[PDB]
Formats: structure tokens, C-alpha cells, sequence
């Protein structure tokens, strides 16, 4: 029998095998994040250690076959996933000390809480205590008190279990033939054996610093717009030419801008676009967020939502008698159980999601053909864009108009477009150098460029050059103040929120050419376009089985990543934002402190 | 006398796939309004043949193929498939006429805890001949080497359960196939 023959008929006893067990482990942890009590967490356990186990056997199995020895490139890439010693390579002491770690991280990030000095008996942990007064405090030394807080007691704590999170995690990937760790994250956007449509772990360093450089421009404006108007907020705090401080950008981190619109709104005089009183009293309930999200994608040539997601997802909470996870999640258990959990309230924010967590499950039935280790997105970011392109659509006053959750007499001025796009780019563009900048810093320090005595004396640096960003009180090595954040402290890649955001727009212009939109890119709503939705299930189909730069060009028809569509986006604001910095400084100093 | 068509469509337990049983129609008149006028089956598909004008027709003798399989299965139980359960469990012969009846058994079939009575052969040395059977449990070699009665590397077994479970997609709940094979007694 032929190595690749052999292979085929090992792959079939795997996908079998394997869709039945991960179906166990998949509803296990269902069980819990609905109904957490204490004998649902150890099934959802047992059944976690078993899928683990088998998992672990079929790879050892299935790296008795060469993989030199395969021609066929969709079971190359089957085999290749199995044969991945991922955490095994380490010894019996080093992996179990790494799980040690792992989990002493994402315990104290979730269990840590800060103190008022003011009142000891007000103890807040980060959600919702210390998020709640980034979000909305507008005093300097209280954002301040928690911004320091946050990076002192639980960031100093984390800084001497990351150091052993980086040696342990350096010492896997340069045993699995990888340079570094970062090197290994890099490998989810690695193309090799197509020709014409391969992509090296480092040409993702070159094409997000390639396009990164276009989108300063627009991001110099923005921050110059933002500082003008946080002046106003924070006077005698902010210089003019100076970075911004740390603990005024609207969140823990910086990481979102989004709770400055309320100091930032071009103009707040215009009326605000939320139809959340319209829809109570037009009398909608749960059912009908998600029965009028049916609607939109079956509008669009998509198919109806399966039987068994009526009947098994949980779109309410279930109150006092049952408590629940409410983080809004699109589950695919496999065999034909496609499931959301959600914790749906009456109102827009909930619509909206209703059509992001939707679309994850329109994802997942399309590629449920494909087998079972090629049910995926195109890579990390393929997913979150899916999603992200269906919530801009629904969000549009044409759409809204068309329901009925807005007046039909709602005047779409170019100022309520700007108060719109404003919006969009404190949240979109606004993380794009937060993004970069975290996940080159941890490139860098996997890499072996930043030295452990200044981990932190680099990490500003870098805020300050790349984000614009300034430390509020000067932070020494006892600090970690990166792995304050969760991406950070529970071991997750943080370079598919870059790559997803311009995925999203490269989607969107797509679908809009193709949904023969004629207007601003903003303006657009893919809406009963067959010839959209069918360009885009052309892809969504393909799943993991083609390389992201082949389903990425069956959309867009680009073989690589583009800038461009998030520009043409954000356009109109653009050129609002160059003229109202006509008598503001663009750019900022890297020198300028609160503190000097 | 009518013939015992509520045998096989009301049977209480139903086989496998890769072990179908076959049932022989001897000298009975049929009935065929009963698979006809009614909305219970989930296909009801008829090749050769027309699900109307065979009330007036004769047979030398009827053949009904009883099993289970999976929801997306149920497309391979007919004439120029190829599928695992075409191939490796139940063929259907090019020159076929008849008629397959399937209707989804979710409430009877399929249990919380998983029901793994209901198998398939996954592996088998070329592919079945038209109505052929197959119950071999022997150790399917997938390599080179030989298995001596004990499976291994590239040694697999030849059986896999469905396991049905209630919660799962149309597509992968139990349903029963009932194939009435047509023989050149019977008549309606
Ligand atoms: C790599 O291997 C896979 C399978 O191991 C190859 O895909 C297979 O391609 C054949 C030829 O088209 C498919 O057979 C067809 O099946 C349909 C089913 O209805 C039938 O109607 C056709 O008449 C034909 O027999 C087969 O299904 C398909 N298998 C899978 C799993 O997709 C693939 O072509 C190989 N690639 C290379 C580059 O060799
Ligand atoms: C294209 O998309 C639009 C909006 O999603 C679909 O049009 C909508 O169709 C419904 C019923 O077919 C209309 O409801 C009716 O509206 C009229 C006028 O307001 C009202 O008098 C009736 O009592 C009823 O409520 C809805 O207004 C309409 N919206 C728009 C903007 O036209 C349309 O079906 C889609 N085209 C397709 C799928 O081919
Ligand atoms: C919740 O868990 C309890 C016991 O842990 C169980 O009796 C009950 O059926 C569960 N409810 C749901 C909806 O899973
Ligand atoms: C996994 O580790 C084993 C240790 O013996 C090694 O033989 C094997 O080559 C490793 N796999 C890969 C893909 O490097
Ligand atoms: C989707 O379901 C609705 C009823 O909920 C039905 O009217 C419509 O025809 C279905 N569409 C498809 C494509 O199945
Ligand atoms: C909108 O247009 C009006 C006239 O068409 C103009 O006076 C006003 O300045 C414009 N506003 C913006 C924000 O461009
Ligand atoms: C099975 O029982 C039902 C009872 O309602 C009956 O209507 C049907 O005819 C029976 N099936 C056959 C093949 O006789
Ligand atoms: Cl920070
Ligand atoms: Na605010
Ligand atoms: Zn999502």
C-alpha cells in the first residue's frame, strides 16, 4: 500500500473517530457555560482530558508516516496538523510546571482586586469594577488610581511568571523546528507548496509593517483630533504636541477608543442613531433579534438557521434558577449541531451582535463538508471578518429604515456621517497601533531582542513611537504591564485583530462591488444581494482546504492583504480630520511625560 | 391474503447497515396505499417505476431491504452512488426497480447517552456487488505488514458506530430505509 493510500484510509478512521469525541467535549463545556455547577465542570473536564488523550495518541500515530512521502496536498495539510508535538515536546516536569503557570496567570488576572487607599472597604476587580471607571470616570487622579493600580498588584505579580512563561514556551517552538515562539504564532498564515500562492512566517513581519505605514496618516489625524478635544476634558494635563496619557483613552489599556465619543463627538447636537425604544415598543422579543437576522442572511442566498440551532441554543438568560456564562459565542459542536449562546437583551447593541455571532454560524455550515481537521477559517482572522462585515451591513440607516427600527424621516446629514465614521474609527482605527505595537513587543521579546532588564523601559518606547501613547507614572522592571491585558496572560496570539480589520474592509468592498452599491463605502448594505452572497460562500465553503491567499483572492481577488478598502472607509472622515488640524500639530514627541 | 408490509416498516427493532436483512414476498396481494397516501416518510423515492401505477401491476416476487443510516446516507441508497455506505454496505444494482423509503427515527434511534448499536463498515478490500452482504469483523490491513488477529498501526477494525444522539443535525439523526426490490404472485 502507498504511504499517501495509507495516510487516506488513517485520515478516515481519524475523522470518524474524532468527530464523536470532539461532539462529547464540545457539549461537556456546553453544559457548563449554561448551567455552571460543580458536576458539570468535571464532565466538562473528563471529556476535555479524553478528546486530549486521543488527541495525543492519533499525533504520535500519525507521525509514523512521512510526510515527504504525500503528493496530495489536502491530506499533506491533514497530516501536518496531527504530527504537531505542540506541548508535548517539553519534559514530564517542564510541561507540567508550564499548565502550572498558565493557569496561576488567567487565575489572577480573573481574581485580582485593587483597593481604594480612600476607602479599603471598596474592593474592585477588573470586570466591572476597574472597567467601569476607565469607561466612564472623567477624573484624572480616579483613572489614574486605576490604571496604576491594575499594572501594580496584579501586573507585578504577573511580571515573575511571565519570565517563565517566555524560557518555557521559547524552549517548545525551538524544538518543534521554529525559531521562537513568536515564530510559531507566525505559522498560522504559513503557505508552502502552492505555487504562486505561498506565504512565509516572515513575510507577515513585512506585509503588517507594509501596510501599517499607510494607516499612519490617517491615525496622525485621528490623535490630533482626539487630543484637541481631551485638552478640553483634562486641561492642564495634556500637551499639544505631547503623547496622550495612558489612563484617558476610554479603557484599562488603551486598546479601544470607543468611550471617548462622548468627549469627542463632532457633533452632539445631532441625534443619536440607537433604535432600542423602537424596537420594545413595536413589541419584539429574543425570538424575533435572531428570527429578523435569519431573515437577513437567507436575503442574501444563505440558508435557513438548522432546526436543531431552535431547539438547542439558549438565546435568553435563564434567570436566578440557572446561572450562565452571557459572553455571546457561536458554538459548532460538529454533526450538524450549530448552537449561540447569548444572553440576548432588547437592544441595539444586541442586534448587532446577533448578526456577528450569526454569521460565525453561517461560517461553520459552510465548510461542514470538508473534513474534519480542514473545518476552519482560512486562518485566525478569516473568522472574526465574517462576522464583523454582516454587523456593518445591519448597522446602516437603509437597513434600519427597511425593518422599521427608524423614523423613515431620519435626515441623513454629511455631519450625522461624520458622527458615524468618528465612531468606527475610535474603535477600528484606533486599535490598529495598539495591535501592531503589543504583538511586535512580544515578537521582540520571543525573538530575543529585548533583554529581561528592559522589558518594560522597551515597551514604552515603542507606545510612544508607534502608538502615541504616554505612561502616566514611570514604571521600572517590576512592572508587566503587557500582561495586564487577557490576550497577553492567557497565552493567546494578538496579530489576528490586524489582520482581521483589514480583511473585513477588503470583504466589504468586495461584497459591495458585487452588490452593485454605488455610493460611500460606509453607506453600503449587502442586502438582497444573491451576487454578494454567493461571491462570498464561494469562500466561506473552502474552509481550511485551500490557503488563505487562494480564498482570500476567490472574495476580494488579492493574493495578499490590502490597506486600501479600510482607507476608502474611512474617507470622508479623512478629509474632515485634515481640516479641522489645519491650526492642530499632527504628530507627537516621544519625549514629552507627565511626570518630567 | 395481504402481504405483511407492517412486518418490515413497523418492525420494532431494525438492523445495521453493513448487516441488512432481506425479506421475501411470496403469493400475497399488495397494498400499496399505505406507503403512498401518506406524509410520514422523509424521501420516498422511486426508481424504475412510478409510485402511482404500480397498484396495477404484478410481480414474480417483492424484496424489501431493511437497515439504518444517517440522515446524509440516506442519498447514497440509490441507483450510481459511491459513497462508504454505497460502496462498503449496501449497493444499489444501475438496472434498479423499485422504490426507497427512509423516515427520520430520532425519537426511537437516538439516545441522550449515545446510541452505538447502529454500525457501518468504514474499511473493506474493494467495493460490494449489487445486493451484496458483508459481516466480516475481520481486522482490515491497511499496511504492509500483517495484523495477526490483533489490530495496530495501519491494523484497523472494520466496524464504526453512528452513535446517535438526539441533539444532533437532520443530517446525522437516525433514519430508517425500507428498499422494495422488484423480481420478473404479487399484485395489487
Ligand atoms: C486528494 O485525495 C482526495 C481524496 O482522498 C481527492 O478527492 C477525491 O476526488 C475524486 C475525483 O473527483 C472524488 O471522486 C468523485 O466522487 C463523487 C462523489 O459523488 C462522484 O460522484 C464522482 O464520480 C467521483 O467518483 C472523491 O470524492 C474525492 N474525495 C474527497 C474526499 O473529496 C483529491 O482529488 C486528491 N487530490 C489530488 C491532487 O490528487
Ligand atoms: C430587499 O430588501 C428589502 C428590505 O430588506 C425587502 O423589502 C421589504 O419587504 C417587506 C415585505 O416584502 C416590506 O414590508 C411591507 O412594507 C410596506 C411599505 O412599508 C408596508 O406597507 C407593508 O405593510 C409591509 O410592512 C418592507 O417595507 C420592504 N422594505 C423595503 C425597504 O422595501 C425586499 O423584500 C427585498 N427584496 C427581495 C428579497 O427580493
Ligand atoms: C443543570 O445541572 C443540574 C445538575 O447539575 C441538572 O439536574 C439540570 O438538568 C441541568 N440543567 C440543564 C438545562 O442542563
Ligand atoms: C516530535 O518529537 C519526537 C520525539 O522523539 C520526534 O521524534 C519527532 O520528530 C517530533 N515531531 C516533529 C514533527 O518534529
Ligand atoms: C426558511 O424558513 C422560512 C420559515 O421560517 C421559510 O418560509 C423559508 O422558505 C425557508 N427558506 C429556506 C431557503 O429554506
Ligand atoms: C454639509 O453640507 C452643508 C451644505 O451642503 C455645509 O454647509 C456643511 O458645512 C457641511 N458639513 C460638513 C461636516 O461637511
Ligand atoms: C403502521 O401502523 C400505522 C398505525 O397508524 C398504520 O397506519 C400503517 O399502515 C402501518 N404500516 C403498515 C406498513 O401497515
Ligand atoms: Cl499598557
Ligand atoms: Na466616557
Ligand atoms: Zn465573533
Amino acid at each position: 500500500s502507498t504511504i499517501e493510500e495509507q495516510a487516506k484510509t488513517f485520515l478516515d478512521k481519524f475523522n470518524h473517530e474524532a468527530e464523536d469525541l470532539f461532539y462529547q467535549s464540545s457539549l461537556a463545556s456546553w453544559n457548563y457555560n449554561t448551567n455552571i455547577t460543580e458536576e458539570n465542570v468535571q464532565n466538562m473536564n473528563n471529556a476535555g482530558d479524553k478528546w486530549s488523550a486521543f488527541l495525543k495518541e492519533q499525533s504520535t500515530l500519525a507521525q509514523m508516516y512521512p510526510l515527504q512521502e504525500i503528493q496530495n496536498l489536502t491530506v499533506k495539510l491533514q497530516l501536518q496538523a496531527l504530527q504537531q508535538n505542540g506541548s508535548s515536546v517539553l519534559s514530564e516536569d517542564k510541561s507540567k510546571r508550564l499548565n502550572t503557570i498558565l493557569n496561576t496567570m488567567s487565575t489572577i488576572y480573573s481574581t485580582g482586586k485593587v483597593c481604594n487607599p480612600d476607602n479599603p472597604q471598596e474592593c474592585l476587580l477588573l470586570e466591572p469594577g476597574l472597567n467601569e471607571i476607565m469607561a466612564n470616570s472623567l477624573d484624572y487622579n480616579e483613572r489614574l488610581w486605576a490604571w496604576e493600580s491594575w499594572r501594580s498588584e496584579v501586573g507585578k505579580q504577573l511580571r515573575p511568571l511571565y519570565e517563565e512563561y517566555v524560557v518555557l514556551k521559547n524552549e517548545m517552538a525551538r524544538a518543534n523546528h521554529y525559531e521562537d515562539y513568536g515564530d510559531y504564532w507566525r505559522g498560522d498564515y504559513e503557505v508552502n507548496g502552492v505555487d504562486g500562492y505561498d506565504y512565509s512566517r516572515g513575510q507577515l513581519i513585512e506585509d503588517v509593517e507594509h501596510t501599517f505605514e499607510e494607516i499612519k496618516p490617517l491615525y496622525e489625524h485621528l490623535h490630533a483630533y482626539v487630543r484637541a478635544k481631551l485638552m478640553n476634558a483634562y486641561p492642564s494635563y495634556i500637551s499639544p504636541i505631547g503623547c496622550l496619557p495612558a489612563h484617558l483613552l476610554g479603557d484599562m489599556w488603551g486598546r479601544f477608543w470607543t468611550n471617548l465619543y462622548s468627549l469627542t463627538v463632532p457633533f452632539g447636537q445631532k441625534p443619536n442613531i440607537d433604535v432600542t425604544d423602537a424596537m420594545v415598543d413595536q413589541a419584539w422579543d429574543a425570538q424575533r433579534i435572531f428570527k429578523e437576522a435569519e431573515k437577513f442572511f437567507v436575503s442574501v442566498g444563505l440558508p435557513n438557521m438548522t432546526q436543531g440551532f431552535w431547539e438547542n441554543s439558549m438565546l435568553t438568560d435563564p434567570g436566578n434558577v440557572q446561572k450562565a456564562v452571557c459572553h455571546p459565542t457561536a458554538w459548532d459542536l460538529g454533526k450538524g449541531d450549530f448552537r449561540i449562546l447569548m444572553c440576548t437583551k432588547v437592544t441595539m447593541d444586541d442586534f448587532l451582535t446577533a448578526h456577528h455571532e450569526m454569521g460565525h454560524i453561517q461560517y461553520d455550515m459552510a465548510y461542514a463538508a470538508q473534513p474534519f481537521l480542514l473545518r476552519n477559517g482560512a486562518n485566525e482572522g478569516f473568522h472574526e471578518a465574517v462576522g464583523e462585515i454582516m454587523s456593518l451591513s445591519a448597522a446602516t440607516p437603509k437597513h434600519l429604515k427597511s425593518i422599521g427600527l427608524l423614523s423613515p424621516d431620519f435626515q441623513e446629514d454629511n455631519e450625522t456621517e461624520i458622527n458615524f465614521l468618528l465612531k468606527q474609527a475610535l474603535t477600528i482605527v484606533g486599535t490598529l497601533p495598539f495591535t501592531y505595537m503589543l504583538e511586535k513587543w512580544r515578537w521582540m521579546v520571543f525573538k530575543g531582542e529585548i533583554p529581561k532588564d528592559q522589558w518594560m523601559k522597551k515597551w514604552w518606547e515603542m507606545k510612544r513611537e508607534i502608538v502615541g501613547v504616554v505612561e502616566p507614572v514611570p514604571h521600572d522592571e517590576t512592572y508587566c504591564d503587557p500582561a495586564s491585558l487577557f490576550h497577553v496572560s492567557n497565552d493567546y496570539s494578538f496579530i489576528r485583530y490586524y489582520t482581521r480589520t483589514l480583511y473585513q474592509f477588503q470583504f466589504q468592498e468586495a461584497l459591495c462591488q458585487a452588490a452593485k452599491h454605488e455610493g460611500p463605502l460606509h453607506k453600503c448594505d449587502i442586502s438582497n444581494s444573491t451576487e454578494a452572497g454567493q461571491k462570498l460562500f464561494n469562500m466561506l465553503r473552502l474552509g481550511k482546504s485551500e490557503p488563505w491567499t487562494l480564498a482570500l483572492e476567490n472574495v476580494v481577488g488579492a493574493k495578499n492583504m490590502n490597506v486600501r478598502p479600510l482607507l476608502n472607509y474611512f474617507e470622508p472622515l479623512f478629509t474632515w480630520l485634515k481640516d479641522q488640524n489645519k491650526n492642530s500639530f499632527v504628530g507627537w514627541s516621544t519625549d514629552w511625560s507627565p511626570y518630567a | 391474503n395481504l402481504c405483511p408490509f407492517g412486518e418490515v416498516f413497523n418492525a420494532t427493532k431494525f438492523p445495521s447497515v453493513y448487516a441488512w436483512e432481506r425479506k421475501k414476498i411470496s403469493n400475497c396481494v399488495a397494498d400499496y396505499s399505505v406507503l403512498y397516501n401518506s406524509t410520514f416518510f422523509s424521501t420516498f423515492k422511486c426508481y424504475g417505476v412510478s409510485a402511482t401505477k404500480l397498484n396495477d401491476l404484478c410481480f414474480s416476487n417483492v424484496y424489501a431491504d431493511s437497515f439504518v443510516v444517517k440522515g446524509d446516507d440516506v442519498r447514497q441508497i440509490a441507483p450510481g452512488q459511491t459513497g462508504v455506505i454505497a460502496d462498503y454496505n449496501y449497493k444499489l444494482p444501475d438496472d434498479f426497480m423499485g422504490c426507497v423509503l427512509a423516515w427520520n427515527t430520532r425519537n426511537i434511534d437516538a439516545t441522550s447517552t449515545g446510541n452505538y448499536n447502529y454500525k457501518y463498515r468504514l474499511f473493506r478490500k474493494s467495493n460490494l456487488k449489487p445486493f451484496e452482504r458483508d459481516i466480516s469483523t475481520e481486522i482490515y490491513q491497511a499496511g504492509n505488514k500483517p495484523c495477526n488477529g490483533v489490530a495496530g498501526f495501519n491494523c484497523y477494525f472494520p466496524l464504526r458506530s453512528y452513535g446517535f444522539r438526539p441533539t444532533y443535525g437532520v443530517g446525522h439523526q437516525p433514519y430508517r430505509v425500507v428498499v422494495l426490490s422488484f423480481e420478473l404472485t404479487v399484485c395489487g
